């Protein structure tokens, strides 16, 4: 019964 | 240009040939004068004078309703017959996406071009619609338990102040529909959000004839419909229908009709150009399909009618006064302006045949709503899951002009047993309180409950609830029993004669009941016909 | 375009060459003139006549019973042997993610092609199809089932609302099968959405018989059966026998005579009453 | 005035709802309570460090007591006005039950003046005589609750209804209370013609037949209001003459 988000890098 | 006379607005949305026997949607005709004058009728006169008045126009509107009503398709008709631009469907949960903040992105996204348009020109900008389906998935009260992800509260938030802000807009209409309005947010519903707010019930008789002239138009006027089709008599038949039921209907009778002709599988799929040029449907394809269709609110109607398997031999004189008695308190609850809420207890010995009265009461009165909770349908559920299902049931039962409930054998809907004894206080209490409740204002109710435990009931305290009792004698003299043997047809009059006789030598103050005796009368079909089965199983049960 | 034409349609849905008899389901003969009757119906007409009666089409077709009778079989075959497009095929709860928002997507991604062929082709489309597997695992009524993360209301309410919805579709036909039809949310088997109900229920007598004839067929005609085997003595023998049984038994018996045979003699195999008996 | 209605102001209704069935003044008892009742609203409005008052009303079943109250309250004038009964709670859990009640006192500490009503208080914990059974710890919350005074310059008047006063004394819990008030049943049968002549359900010449009737084969009467407005409502429709209305007088006396 979880749940997750998610973020993002960009690139080097 | 506005010249000198006052005339009405250049780009009206409306126009001024327009009536509501063009829309398609038949039954509801006074939601639709509230619908319409309350949101589309400051949009019509002259800017000038509504400009003098000081007022802005409503920005919301919520239908609300049970499943299977007409509330989308209002919503499509209202989009899709005005001059607006077009509208910006949204799905229910269409809004959620996976990244941290992209969810109140896509609520923002939905009000950019009405915001542009309404800063480059002002008070001439086109009327901007986006609605709203399925509202009550994502939009829930805040603080509540669910979503433990932190959305359910943002969402609610970006909603909220993008719909009445620091910075103001009146050129759009957002529309909102759903089955449930106890879960929407309490800040959602604010004169500024969705003021007008409307429910949708379920189609008078008179609204179903208008349903099924809606319906069979293109039929008619095309030569495709026999001439002993008589609408009025459909609308009669059909009960506990919905709006989404008379389509099914009409398509189950056109599949009818259709089917002869093109009889899928076997050899007989060769479509022949003579008889699809002459296709018609009767009356006989719309009586098979009311076979096809059975309607979700009646189902307690099937169980009232096979609690009467047994059929209702008039032995005795005492069932017609019963049964009178059953009629005028009918009477009474369908008359009376003042008596809003009956109840009746009919109490008497186990097996003296209670419920099957009851039931015959009620199938007779021809109410329009009818429910039976029983024993058998709580069978394996938990405390809460009961209680839950009995005030849906009772919550059900607060809508239309005339109801009636059957309870059937309270005693044990409590789980009573005498020796400690035991019992269910939540559900006793539960019902104590639901039996009292007055339904809202103009409705009426006649709820008859049955029991075979008089003096437990007394010992509870609970004997306040009812208003009057009906009891029910089992049978004592021996003529009964030769009525109920004539008809049961069990022996020829010579061996009903024999048993008679014999059973007078052995058998003083006769008294057993009548499920007893229907069941002895069977078993003794098999075993000896003649007087000696019949005798010695009603001396041993008696 | 239209006009008066009482002639067939372009491309037939059904086929020109088509019987029952060569299904390969036996022991159900009223269930498939029902199904055959409310679903397939309309869709052979002429398209002029079906627009003059103002009638669309049905999108849903639900069929449950106890395990192992004949459910499965005849979603496969429907959908193999109707010049339709391939099936897309949704086995249990395939859809779930655990990524907040991605479980629902799955659910609006079955049904893009129909929209996207509906909105060019308007009624020359051709029929999806989509199979949804163990129906009652995922929908399941919404606002009873305990607490959590309020991923089943979503996935309810999506289907819902993709299902019939503000744009129309006349393209699709979803069959569900199930085995406890009790726990199936109340909206969905509205008319418009899982119009039409079928019951499929152990077989009697001759369904055993023609079930037992049709098991036992490319082994009868490669001449690999004895003489002295009866199919009515054993349908009479086999009492509350599924077709699933039927079928074992069958194989059992096969792998009878093939243990016993075990260098050449291969060429003269032959199944026998003792190995049925036996099995 | 029909289409726009208030969000806060539910709870006032639903007290005019319960004096639906009208007030009669058949005696002067009735004008008797009511004077006291306004006279314990003045005393509440004019006093300065008397920040509670609480009263008690009881009497037997079917005399009319929430009516009584509901009347008091709504003619006092007051800004915040509220009531608890039965039908709130129904469905809910214990939990849930002891957290609304909780929430309701808790907003009856903000307007300077307020008036609150609890109806029914030994079906408020769930009272069976087999047992007994009922629950202990509603019955803590609403004693705790009963005698805590509000914030400083806030005033409260509190009303409660009960029809099982010996079961009170019995639970140690009628410390709690400043006065009691008392509601008996009508007891002479000229009330009734009084009550007669206010629902008009006769001649006056079926009246003198009917009390005289009684009066041969009914001594000590005693019906209740409740009762005889049931009895007459239903004799309207049956049976005009005496005989429907004599039968069932005696049969509820
Ligand atoms: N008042 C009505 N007049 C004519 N047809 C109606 C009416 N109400 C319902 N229908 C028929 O019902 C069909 C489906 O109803 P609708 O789209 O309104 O469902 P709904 O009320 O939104 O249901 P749900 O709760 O499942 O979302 C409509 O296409 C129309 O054929
Ligand atoms: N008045 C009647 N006349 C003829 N048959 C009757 C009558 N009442 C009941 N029956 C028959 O009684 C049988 C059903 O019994 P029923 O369920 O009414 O008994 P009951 O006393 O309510 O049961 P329980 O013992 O569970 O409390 C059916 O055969 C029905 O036909
Ligand atoms: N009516 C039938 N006629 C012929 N064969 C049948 C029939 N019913 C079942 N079978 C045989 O049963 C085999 C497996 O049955 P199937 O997979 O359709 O069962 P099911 O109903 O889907 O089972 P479950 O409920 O376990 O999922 C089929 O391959 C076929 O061999
Ligand atoms: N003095 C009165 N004169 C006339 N009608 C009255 C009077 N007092 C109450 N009534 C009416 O009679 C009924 C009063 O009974 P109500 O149920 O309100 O009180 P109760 O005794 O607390 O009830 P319960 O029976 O639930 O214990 C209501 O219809 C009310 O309108």
């Amino acid at each position: 019964g979880q749940q997750i988000f998610s973020q993002a890098l960009l690139n080097a | 240009k506005s010249s000198n006379s006052l005339r009405p607005r250049s780009n009206a949305v409306i126009r001024p040939d327009f009536k509501f026997e063009d829309l398609g949607v038949g039954g509801l005709d006074k939601e639709f004068t509230k619908i319409f004058r309350r949101a589309f009728a400051s949009r019509i006169f002259p800017p000038s004078v509504i400009e003098k008045l000081g007022i802005s126009h409503v920005k919301g509107l919520l239908l609300y309703g049970p499943p299977g009503t007409g509330k989308t398709l209002i919503a499509r008709k209202i989009g899709t017959m005005l001059n607006a631009k077009e509208p910006k469907i949204v799905n229910g949960p269409e809004i959620l996406s996976k990244y941290v903040g992209s969810s109140e992105e896509n609520i923002r996204n939905l009000f950019k071009d009405a915001e542009a348009e309404y800063r480059a020109k002002g008070e001439e900008s086109s009327l901007h619609i986006i609605i709203f389906d399925e509202l009550d998935s994502v939009f829930k009260q805040r603080g509540s338990r669910g979503d433990g992800t932190g959305v359910g509260d943002n969402v609610v938030n970006q909603l909220l102040a993008k719909m009445d802000g620091v910075d103001q807009l009146n050129n759009i209409l957002v529309i909102g529909m759903t089955n449930r309005k106890d879960l929407i947010d309490s800040a959602l519903l604010r004169p500024g959000r969705f003021e007008v707010q409307v429910e949708i019930h379920l189609p008078d008789e008179k609204g179903r004839l208008q349903i099924f002239d809606i319906q069979t138009k293109k039929m008619r006027e095309n030569n495709m419909m026999s001439d002993d089709v008589n609408l009025a008599e459909l609308a009669a038949l059909t009960k506990n229908f919905s709006g989404a039921e008379i389509e099914g209907l009409v398509k189950s009778a056109s599949s009818f009709a259709i089917n002869k002709t093109v009889n899928i599988g076997k050899g007989a799929t060769k479509l022949n150009t003579k008889d699809i040029a002459k296709l018609k449907v009767t009356r006989e394809d719309f009586l098979n399909a009311l076979n096809d269709v059975t309607p979700a609110f009646g189902i307690s109607e099937e169980d009232l009618k096979t609690c009467v398997e047994g059929g209702m031999m008039l032995y005795s004189e005492r069932v017609n006064s019963i049964l009178k008695n059953g009629a005028r308190y009918v009477r009474q609850v369908r008359e009376s302006d003042k008596s809003r809420l009956v109840s009746l207890l009919i109490h008497g010995p186990a097996g003296s045949g209670k419920t099957a009265l009851a039931a015959e009461i009620a199938l007779k009165s021809g109410f329009p709503f009818i429910r039976l909770i029983s024993p058998n349908e709580l069978s394996g559920m938990s405390e809460s899951a009961k209680i839950a299902y009995i005030d849906n049931t009772f919550r059900d039962a607060y809508k239309s002009p005339l109801n009636i409930l059957v309870i059937d054998s309270l005693e044990t809907l409590v789980d009573w047993v005498p020796i400690g004894p035991r019992f269910s206080n939540n559900i006793l209490q539960m019902l104590k309180v639901a039996l009292k409740r007055k339904p809202p204002q103009d409705r009426r109710l006649l709820i008859m409950t049955t029991t075979s435990a008089y003096s437990v009931l007394q010992q509870m305290d609970i004997l306040s609830c009812f208003d009057n009792e009906i009891a029910v004698p089992n049978m004592t003299n021996l003529d009964e029993l030769n009525n109920v043997m004539i008809e049961s047809n069990f022996l020829d009059d010579a061996g009903r004669v024999k048993v008679i006789n014999e059973l007078s030598r052995s058998c003083p103050n006769f008294n057993v009941g009548i499920k007893k005796t229907l069941t002895n009368i069977e078993t003794a079909r098999h075993d000896e016909d003649p007087v000696n089965e019949l005798v010695e199983l009603m001396t041993q049960s008696a």
